[PDB]
């Protein structure tokens, strides 16, 4: 069984304590919580389709608190539909908890929240940056490799009414039709190049005219013109993405066609940054919301 | 079919702000 | 073409001097560098089958004056055959002029220095562990993948005189015949499990009968019955490995069936421990040549 | 017609130490 209300319960009941406080979970639960899930983004197509009004968040990275107050004003669900751009875990101390609390609300609301595949929802990535950390210490092994397969099954990109393209990276040198981006057959690893590696990986580039090699050592960069042909042949308006801390939690790229979101302020406690969300309206049109740290 | 706007350029503030600590 | 003895004497020039001198290698000498070894080393078998009398070497990590050190106690090439278990870059202040010296030799004395693919050797490692942000500073990204593409060809494990099984990490449960070494064509990336992972990821672990799962999340470990059964299985009497840093540079296991090395001396600086190799004559006996910080 | 053999074994010195800083 999952008494998920018991689940989604005794993880919200921490809102408003002391920070540091931890969730711990039944090993069994959380076990229920990735195949149920699993089950759940394979059923829905690899590229989602979703209609607004709808809330779509950047980065959490394991800033759980972070998590809490993102929800407290953006409404919790099923207040406000909501879709994710990915990197759930790493850099933050609560990252258990993070995912939990997200994977709880894909399965009480399967067609009121969504979330998308990062870089950091990969086998290799969160190993090193602390998510499989947090399982050793918590949990043993065998759990972290039960949340590499449900990772390896999440969506990559969502169309918002055909006009706004969401993912975690960016743009792909090799992304010619949204068939390929429906060709991907789950599950999958994110490989160390092609189009599902820069979906993930790529970035924007003010000073790039084209594709331009990365810092990351992993995929490329693309300049302005990059993203206006692309909203050109595909008859789309906007390109969300996140992959990018940014300060003021939202960043504009060439000329308002393309934003930057990143969720989690103070992110990792090495910046001052801000975190913002961006909401949608019936009419398509955006409004940012922010979280600033004083 | 619908087409993107921003708050911007209707004349509703963009950026709404929320602190904490 | 390839002045390779000025390159040689170029990186050798700063034996003695105060620590932390580059030695700045024009960019076509290093390219030319990694183009030559890698015909060198797709030439020789990926599984090598060497004859005793040489020196082994463990985990150098970039530590060139170390190296530095390893080279003048063991003799310098060609007064000793050398075989190093790999992970050359990584963790170390200086991986470029370590792996430079490394490849000068083996193409200098291509029949007597020999080099074996460590878990550093790896794109998806050696991006995050140094050696990428070394060759983005001193030189440029284009180099790291022309390293890339020249580590994906070096040589797993060694044979020495029949007796001897040397591999960086350790033995792997699907390793049943040496034919299965040598059916893996070079070039390859470091998979994400399987036959090539254990040999450069796995452990031997004294509290595990058999095979565990492992601490770093990839590969698995080994116990001192599965030492014994292989080495009987395939008539070898000595098992040497390197991939974890022991105290004296040199630990034994499985009452002597298996030898752990570590070349680097104070490993990165957070470690006191020590760095050893071990030399092996022309009757099979070895014999262990430590250097130890004061 | 070989086989692996120590130094501790017939009793020469196993470990040859060498000091730096
Ligand atoms: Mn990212
Ligand atoms: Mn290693």
């Amino acid at each position: 069984k999952l008494n998920l209300d018991s689940i989604i319960g005794r993880l919200l009941e921490v809102q408003g304590s002391r920070p540091g406080k931890n969730v711990q979970l039944t090993e069994n639960e959380i076990r229920g919580l990735c195949l149920k899930s699993r089950e759940i983004f394979l059923s829905q197509p690899i590229l989602l389709e979703l209609e607004a009004p709808l809330k779509i968040c950047g980065d959490i990275h394991g800033q759980y608190y972070d998590l809490l107050r993102l929800f407290e004003y953006g409404g919790f669900p099923p207040e406000s539909n909501y879709l994710f751009l990915g990197d759930y875990v790493d850099r933050g101390k609560q990252s258990l908890e993070t995912i939990c609390l997200l994977l709880a609300y894909k399965i009480r609301y399967p067609e009121n929240f969504f979330l998308l595949r990062g870089n950091h929802e990969c086998a290799s990535i969160n190993r090193i940056y602390g998510f499989y950390d947090e399982c050793k210490r918590r949990y043993n092994i065998k759990l972290w490799k039960t949340f590499t397969d449900c990772f390896n099954c999440l969506p990559i990109a969502a169309i918002v009414d055909e006009k706004i393209f969401c993912c975690h990276g960016g743009l792909s040198p090799d992304l010619q039709s949204m068939e390929q981006i429906r060709r991907i057959m789950r599950p999958t690893d994110v490989p160390d190049q092609g189009l599902l590696c820069d979906l993930l990986w790529s970035d924007p580039d003010k000073d790039v005219q084209g594709w331009g090699e990365n810092d990351r050592g992993v995929s490329f960069t693309f300049g302005a013109e990059v993203v206006a042909k692309f909203l050109h042949k595909h008859d789309l308006d906007l390109i969300c993405r996140a992959h990018q801390v940014v300060e003021d939690g939202y960043e504009f790229f060439a000329k308002r066609q393309l934003v930057t979101l990143f969720s989690a302020p103070n992110y990792c406690g090495e910046f001052d940054n801000a975190g913002a969300m961006m909401s949608v309206d019936e009419t398509l049109m955006c409004s940012f919301q922010i979280l600033k740290p004083a | 079919t619908r087409r993107v706007s921003f708050a911007d350029s209707f004349g509703f503030n963009l950026v709404s702000v929320k602190e904490f600590d």
